[PDB]
């Protein structure tokens, strides 16, 4: 939920890097691999594409 | 003397004092290896 | 001695720098002169439009005063300088009217 | 700016080739002459035409991205370095939406 | 502001700066200006410890900027060599020779800085290389 | 400026100072193009070389 | 005595000198001849600025106004900037500028030692009088001591610097008294004449003048 | 957007703010006269002085 | 002073000025008038000043030249590198008077 | 102005305020200072009865405004005095007239720092509004700017 | 550090005179009413500060658009180009100019000082008006921009922004 | 119907560089004062005249080349620095603000000084908001007035005797002695980083005429 | 200090007022300035007979004169001297023209309104050389072709290879078809 | 320039980036805009 609702603009979600990112933090939430806030200051950290502010820029205003 | 000799070119009590008397700008850190920043008048007008 | 002729070149360079400086700095004093009696004349010009009482004067100015208000006449009233109409009296000073 | 029979010269710096290329005999008739004779200027657009390079960008002061996206960059083995480039590329230089 | 106090110099504050700015994770610092100030820059961007560094011709400062690696800094620590200016520590080209060995195996993590009887501002491994004694600055890795 | 003020910069000089009015030539008239001002080349026209 | 009377021709007015008069008319001769031409006609254009480099220059009328700037206004206006209309604290800034104007080497010049001195000289009167009057301030006894100290070092500054003007100073304002070395056991060290080495005017004499150096 | 505010009074009130006018004095006391405590009817410090004065 | 040479000759104002006072003074026609600088070398001389300065300030044809002055001919002394730019001056902007000289 | 009073007084008969404030204007003059405004105004109702020399309190009482410019020294001798006379009830006095409250904080003024001449020239009136200002005087106001702005240099140059 | 008029700690990154912020005579901080958009109260103001963040604006450059004419046509107010900026600028402190200490605290009381605050008084405008022009039309001043020819600023700006510092700090190859 | 003021005025400025053009020892100082106050009171150039037919409005640049053709003032009477006045406070009414360019040349004009400080004097009285181009062109105006009778004394004296004397070539070199706005130190006569001097020489009509011809040949070539 | 004292008391009706016993006196004054502004900014519409120089843009230098009166009140003005301007040219009457006034201080301003166009004629005096004579002021306009033609690219085309070395020409154009062989 | 004259009129100005990003149609519109209400701040160690 989450990472779904609780992250303003967290790329292209259907790219398959992204997608990739998600899958694997997802697997070791469960499997108690990691703690969830872990997983999760991973997944808003993780990388997605250089000057990504100013792409995205050009897409969102807010 | 200061060249050669590392007791010397301290600062704070001996080269202080010098450069007081001399009229060199000096300081803390500085330019020359010495307090000195720079030469007084009286070495910048006169050939020695 | 090479470096004393350089270091020197430049300390007299600082000095003639320091000069110009100076010169700048009297002329932009000069500068807002010249502004500042444009401004004083101008207020000057005003004052020049006082009346001052002067001791030959004096006794007729009160009187003029002490006549502001006087019970009767046949136009408005000046007021206070805490906005009121005070009491008129008449020659004397006596209440007359409220 | 190819330039310069305007200074009395004739234009150096390789360009030529470009200008000579059957592609831009193909698609610009006339338009190598154009160049090499009168000194005139080609932009982002028709260089880009021409086919005389694929990359393009609007965004303000590249540099420092390129710099900071390959710090956050990790291997050097050239798997992961085709990628990295090329998903840079891909972002930013090739002109998509 | 009283006798007993330390007598500052800018070392000193040039280290505890960049300590702190390290610390509170800043992309830049302005710094004092002095020459082995920007000398020890130098140094330490040679040495890769910093982003970079500039001198404006600026008086009082000159700005540093700041690397930071896998989350936290790359400088471990920053210290000064001496508290005061009336203290003046000399090194020997055999204790600058020492701090390189560490028992028996060649190591140029840690980073030492001097002063030499030539105003230059090195580390201590070219300061060894030649076998000049320098006065110390600081230390950083 | 220089050419009309300094002695040295203009007779015998170090290095040569370009003049203006053997650069370029004013007024030029070629085939219905009036140039306010061109340069001067030895073989003036296309026709010509 | 000598204060006082410093105090009483501080307090009923002061002037500018001729001396003033004299060097606008022989550096700027043009500018002067206008002003003679124009005497008592109301001026437009002030031709009388370069007498008047700074605004502290002007002190005989309040607020900066130069007097031949008052040609062709009211007298009463006359009365109301005259040196009798001024606030004492106005007075002390004239009393001040004349001074710093007779020892300044040029006009803007303020950080040189002899005009520090006399301006530090006579705030220190100023505050001694105010004490004479009402008991405890001692907001300002400190300040008063702390204003002696800096005079104290533009003095011994000055000496070395020249010592005539150190000397006319002395006479004019009877400061003496912060010139005497404080107690016998730092004297007796040389700590007294070890000041004006730090102050690094101990070697400036330029002897050849004095005392042939054979 | 004023937490103590700099914007109350508004400029020309303060001509009036003078030992001449009972009324625009009045506006900023309370019905017994005394003055409105400081993060109650908050003042730009100006007008503070000038209308304790 | 590579420093203070750069104001060292003077500024057209000056020229202008020079040039307007002469006209006052000597009689001499404003239409006709030619004022020009000649700056020589810091040191020394070498041999382009001085034919600069026979040939054009005074005006002497080569022939009475080498008649008045034999020792020209031998005379091969030329700017050496650390001298070559005496000549070259520094261009200051208006804006930029307060810093610069 | 340099400086001001509200001089608070008995209602009297009138020959015993013309004396009054003769005695206090020869006062003023003696003391090498001049008299901007004697302003009259009437006999008004206060709201603290005052008491006079008699410690008879007053209901009403006769309000005067001086504007002065003396030297600050002996306008010593001249407040002593004033305060001193048995028909003055009261007085106020104005001593922030050149600098007052609103200039000179933060370059609130726009083209100097702190224009000393430009609160002297005035008189109290426009530094201290009085009530019954409106927004008609924005009006007289320039009327007057203007127009003065237009005569002032042919009427002073004339001479 | 639990001593009070201690608590603003040991700041080296700030531009007063000692590294000991308590000690500093200078500027006396706020803790009631300061710290809005600076975090802690302690921390130096935005304006004031010489250390900068890495996704955070550094200072602006000030004026006192013509000179853009090279640029983009549309391209609007760079966004470091600051009519009004001031480094030096006092922020009011209670404690130091609102100072109700020798007081009971009550309504009225404490001592005030009102040259920290630009006059919102109209009297300021209004004696101060004059059929002269300001001081710009006058051209009163001499110097211009300190630095002297300033491409942003004073002269035209060609080439490239370059709002990240990137070629502002480098190191000659040469 | 204004339209007609216009044509008039067309009239006028006709007549103006008629006389502007003379430029000529044949007009006299005497000559030149009275021809202009004859212009002034046949076209009714008075301020009294009405708002619509003003005939200046219409004499565009013309304006300004018989506003300093009033400049050096004849020798009768006062009543010269009228003249001047009437024109300039036409243009206040107008709206017409007067050029920098124009006024230099106009104290640039002036041949003793109680006539430039009457020029300055005079457009004080025309509500003319001083600048520093107003103060700074005044001043260099004196100056090359003093230059000028310094020059006239040492030619003066070179006359009588054939060779010049020591001082009369240090004054060509360093001009006037302790002068204001001097040429020696370039950096102080400047206003906006431009430098001022127009007025510190005399002007004839085709140095005017050069310039804006100059101009006007740039415009219809580049 | 006079205005502020002069504030009186007056009954009207049966309620008591305060007024300025100057009021209406100054209302008459503003209501005078506000006439005359008025008559100023009319006259500033009313017919403006002056001379017209356009210098068209471009590498072939021409340059327009005719006398031309200003009627600004009553847009179709700016189109009248436009229609004007391109009969002179020699170009049909549709050509997309762009207007622009060319400053005594060698700047430029597009000028797209009549409003604006009555303060270009109001704000410059013109700048004329006397000795030529004209009847009324000039003014100096630049014309921007919104549209080029063949002819006109062409023209210019040939001004440039004109003005450059013909033996470099030549050369180069030698060069690139050595390359390209 | 003294002649680029024949370049000039061939020559081509700078197309507007800045709006033209400006106006592409976004994702985050909205028919009013609304500014964020203020983040949480660090108040220091204490406070959290």
């Amino acid at each position: 939920c989450h990472t779904a609702m609780s992250v303003l603009n967290p790329g292209d979600m259907r790219s398959r890097l992204i997608y990739n990112h998600l899958r694997i933090l997802a697997e070791s939430v469960a499997s108690g691999e990691m703690t969830q806030r872990t997983a999760f200051r991973f997944f808003e950290s993780a990388v997605r594409s250089p000057a990504y502010r100013e792409i995205a820029k050009r897409q969102l205003e807010g | 003397d200061a060249s050669n000799n590392r007791f010397f070119r301290g600062y704070y009590y001996g080269q202080r004092e010098l450069h007081q008397l001399l009229g060199r700008p000096h300081s803390l850190e500085a330019t020359n290896a010495d307090g000195s920043n720079d030469l007084s008048t009286y070495e910048a007008n006169t050939s020695q | 001695e090479k470096k004393r002729i350089e270091a020197r070149q430049m300390m007299d360079g600082r000095q003639a720098l320091k000069k110009k400086h100076l010169d700048l700095l009297r002329e932009f004093h000069e500068r807002q002169f010249f502004f500042w009696y444009e401004r004083a004349s101008e207020r000057l010009q005003n004052m020049n439009l006082i009346n001052y009482v002067p001791h030959a004067q004096l006794r007729e100015h009160i009187d003029k005063e002490l006549d502001k208000y006087v019970a009767g006449k046949n136009e408005p009233y000046p007021l206070n300088f805490v906005g009121q109409m005070p009491f008129l009296e008449d020659g004397d000073g006596n209440i007359v009217e409220v | 700016i190819f330039d310069g029979p305007n200074v009395g010269i004739t234009p150096y710096g390789g360009m030529t080739r470009l200008l000579a290329r059957p592609e831009t005999s193909l698609k610009y008739p006339g338009l190598a002459e154009f160049v090499v004779l009168t000194g005139a200027s080609l932009f982002a657009g028709d260089a880009l035409r021409l086919g005389w390079t694929d990359l393009f960008t609007t965004i303000p002061d590249m540099t420092y991205h390129i710099k900071e996206w390959f710090d956050t960059t990790e291997h050097m083995h050239n798997d992961a370095v085709a990628w990295q480039l090329g998903h840079l590329l891909e972002t930013c230089f090739k002109m998509k939406e | 502001r009283r006798r007993e106090e330390n007598l500052y110099t800018p070392i000193y504050d040039f280290c505890h700066r960049i300590r702190e700015a390290t610390e509170q994770r800043k992309r830049f610092v302005v710094v004092p200006s002095t020459i082995e100030t920007r000398g020890c820059a130098r140094v330490m961007h040679d040495h890769g410890l910093v982003a970079g560094f500039r001198d404006f011709h600026n008086d009082r400062a000159f700005a540093v900027e700041l690397k930071y690696f896998q989350g936290d800094s790359t400088i471990n620590v920053i210290e000064p060599c001496s508290y005061d200016g009336r203290t003046e520590f000399e090194w020997s080209p055999k204790m600058m020779r020492r701090l390189l060995n560490t028992h028996g195996i060649h190591n140029r993590l840690v980073v030492y800085i001097c002063r030499t009887a030539d105003n230059r501002i090195i580390d201590h491994i070219h300061a060894v290389k030649e076998n000049i004694g320098g006065r110390g600055l600081m230390m950083v890795h | 400026e220089e050419r009309r003020h300094n002695i040295h910069h203009t007779h015998r000089p170090t290095r040569p100072l370009p003049d203006f009015e053997e650069v370029f030539e004013r007024d030029v008239e070629i085939d219905g193009h009036r140039f306010v001002l061109r340069p001067r080349w030895n073989p003036r026209t296309l026709q010509d070389v | 005595p000598v204060q006082k009377k410093r105090q009483e021709q501080m307090l009923y007015g002061v002037n500018i000198p001729e001396t003033r008069q004299m060097k606008f008319e022989e550096q700027h001769p043009l500018l002067a001849g206008a002003l003679r031409k124009l005497e008592g006609q109301p001026k437009g254009f002030p031709f009388w600025y370069r007498k008047y480099p700074t605004r502290r220059h002007a002190y005989e009328y309040r607020f900066s106004i130069p007097v031949e700037m008052l040609d062709g206004y009211n007298d009463d206006v006359k009365k109301a900037l005259s040196k009798g209309m001024m606030s004492i604290q106005e007075k002390q800034f004239a009393q001040e500028a004349m001074y710093m104007e007779r020892y300044a080497e040029h006009d803007f010049d303020t950080t040189s030692p002899a005009v520090l001195a006399v301006k530090r000289a006579l705030k220190c009167r100023v505050l001694r009088n105010h004490l004479l009057t009402n008991p405890h301030n001692n907001i300002i006894k400190t300040v008063l001591a702390n204003t002696e100290r800096k005079l104290n070092h533009a003095l011994r500054r000055l000496r070395k610097v020249d010592f005539k003007k150190y000397w006319e100073i002395i006479r004019d304002h009877d400061v003496q008294d912060i010139l005497q070395p404080p107690n016998l056991v730092t004297y007796r060290q040389g700590s007294y004449w070890k000041y004006d080495w730090n102050a690094g005017l101990a070697i400036s004499t330029n002897l050849a003048d004095v005392m042939d150096p054979r | 957007k004023d937490p103590q505010g700099v914007q109350r009074p508004s400029p020309e009130v303060y001509m009036k703010l003078n030992y001449k006018n009972p009324a625009t004095i009045s506006r900023f006391l309370t019905r017994t006269g005394h003055m409105y405590p400081a993060d109650i009817l908050p003042l730009n410090p100006e007008a503070v002085v000038k209308l304790r004065v | 002073n590579p420093w203070l040479r750069n104001r060292q000759l003077p500024h057209r104002r000056q020229m202008e000025g020079i040039a307007r006072r002469v006209c006052f003074v000597l009689g001499i026609p404003p239409s006709e008038v030619r004022i020009r600088n000649l700056l020589l070398p810091p040191t020394y001389l070498d041999k382009g000043s001085i034919v600069r300065l026979n040939d054009i300030v005074f005006r002497l044809s080569n022939e009475q030249s080498n008649l008045l002055i034999p020792w020209l001919t031998n005379y091969n002394k030329e700017l050496d590198p650390k001298d070559v730019d005496y000549t070259a001056l520094a261009k200051t902007t208006n804006e930029e008077e307060w810093l610069t000289l | 102005v340099f400086y001001s009073f509200v001089l608070v007084m008995k209602p009297r008969q009138r020959r015993f305020t013309s004396q009054a404030l003769r005695e206090i204007g020869v006062a003023v003059y003696s003391n090498g200072g001049l008299i901007r405004s004697i302003t009259n105004e009437g006999i008004m109702r206060p709201y603290s009865r005052f008491r006079d020399a008699d410690n008879t309190p007053l209901t009403y009482a006769r309000y005067i405004i001086l504007q002065l410019d003396m030297g600050e020294e002996e306008m010593g001798k001249v407040d002593k005095i004033i305060r001193e006379h048995q028909d003055v009830l009261m007085a106020l006095k104005l001593n922030n007239l050149e600098r007052p409250v609103g200039i000179r904080s933060g370059n609130k003024e726009l083209q100097a720092a702190y224009f000393p001449l430009d609160t002297f020239t005035r008189l109290e009136e426009e530094i201290n509004w009085s009530p019954q200002t409106s927004a008609d005087i924005y009006t007289q106001l320039e009327m007057n700017w203007k127009e003065f702005s237009r005569t002032r240099w042919s009427s002073f140059l004339r001479n | 550090a639990n001593h009070p008029n201690r608590q603003s700690g040991i700041q080296f990154l700030t531009h007063y005179n000692t590294h000991q912020r308590f000690r500093v005579n200078k500027d006396y901080i706020d803790y009631m009413h300061w710290g809005k958009e600076q975090g802690q109260a302690r921390l130096p103001h935005r304006h004031q500060r010489v250390a900068f963040d890495f996704n955070d604006q550094l200072h602006p450059t000030r004026i006192g658009y013509a000179w853009f004419a090279s640029q983009d046509p549309t391209f609007g107010h760079h966004p470091d180009l600051s009519s009004s900026f001031d480094p030096n600028y006092r922020v009011f402190s209670h404690p130091e100019h609102w100072n109700k200490m020798f007081t009971k605290r009550r309504p009225g009381e404490g001592d005030i000082d009102l040259s920290v605050l630009p006059s919102r008084s109209l009297l300021g405008p209004l004696m101060a008006h004059s059929d002269t022009k300001g001081i710009p039309y006058f051209k009163v001043d001499n110097r211009g921009h300190s630095n002297g020819r300033v491409p942003g600023v004073n002269a035209p700006f060609f080439g490239e922004f370059d709002q990240k510092m990137m070629q502002a700090m480098s190191r000659p190859l040469n | 119907n204004a339209y007609a003021a216009m044509e008039l005025a067309a009239e006028a400025r006709r007549e103006i560089h008629e006389l502007w053009l003379s430029a000529e020892t044949a007009l006299e100082r005497e000559k030149r004062v009275q021809q202009v106050a004859a212009l002034i009171e046949k076209y009714k150039l008075d301020p009294s005249t009405p708002r619509e037919a003003d005939v200046s409005r219409g004499l565009g640049d013309a304006f300004d080349r018989l506003l300093l053709l009033c400049l050096p003032l004849g020798k009768t009477d006062a009543k010269g620095t009228d003249n001047l006045e009437r024109l300039m406070h036409l243009a206040g009414r107008n709206g017409r603000e007067l050029s920098v360019r124009t006024i230099q040349h106009l104290f640039a004009r002036t041949d003793s000084f109680a006539e430039a400080l009457a020029v300055f004097y005079t457009m004080r009285r025309c509500h003319v908001a001083m600048n520093m181009e107003a103060y700074y062109s005044m001043l260099y105006s004196l100056q090359r007035l003093e230059e000028e009778g310094w020059g006239q004394h040492f030619r003066n004296e070179y006359e009588e005797n054939g060779a010049p004397s020591e001082q009369a070539m240090d004054f060509i070199v360093k001009g006037i002695s302790n002068a204001l706005l001097p040429e020696n130190k370039p950096w102080l006569g400047r206003v906006m980083f431009q430098d001022r001097n127009v007025p510190d020489r005399r002007y004839d009509t085709r140095d005017f005429d050069e310039l804006d011809t100059a101009w006007t040949q740039r415009y219809k070539s580049g | 200090s006079e205005m502020f004292r002069a504030y009186v008391l007056e009954r009207r009706g049966a309620t008591d007022v305060v007024t300025h016993r100057d009021a209406e006196r100054a209302a008459a004054w503003s209501q005078q300035r506000q006439r005359e502004y008025d008559a100023y900014c009319s006259l500033k519409e009313a017919p403006h007979p002056r001379h017209v120089y356009a210098r068209l843009e471009g590498c072939e230098g021409k340059i327009v004169s005719f006398e031309f009166v200003f009627e600004i009140s009553c847009t179709t003005t700016i189109s009248r001297l436009k229609s004007r301007i391109l009969d002179a040219l020699g170009m049909p009457r549709d050509r997309n023209i762009d207007l622009g006034w060319y400053l005594p201080t060698l700047d430029t301003c597009p000028i797209h309104s009549d409003e604006e166009l009555m303060q270009v004629l109001h704000t410059d005096p013109g700048i004329e050389d006397p000795k030529e004579k004209l009847r009324y002021p000039p003014i100096y306009f630049i014309v921007k072709r919104c549209t080029l033609y063949f002819s006109e690219w062409a023209y210019a085309v040939k001004h440039q290879l004109l003005l450059q070395s013909p033996f470099a020409l030549r050369a180069a154009f030698g060069l690139l078809q050595e390359v390209r062989g | 320039s003294i002649y680029a004259h024949a370049l000039s009129q061939f020559a081509v100005c700078r197309q507007p980036w800045n709006e033209y990003i400006g106006l592409l149609t976004k994702q985050d519109s909205t028919p009013y805009h609304t500014e964020p209400q203020e983040k949480p701040a660090y108040r220091g160690r204490k406070q959290g």
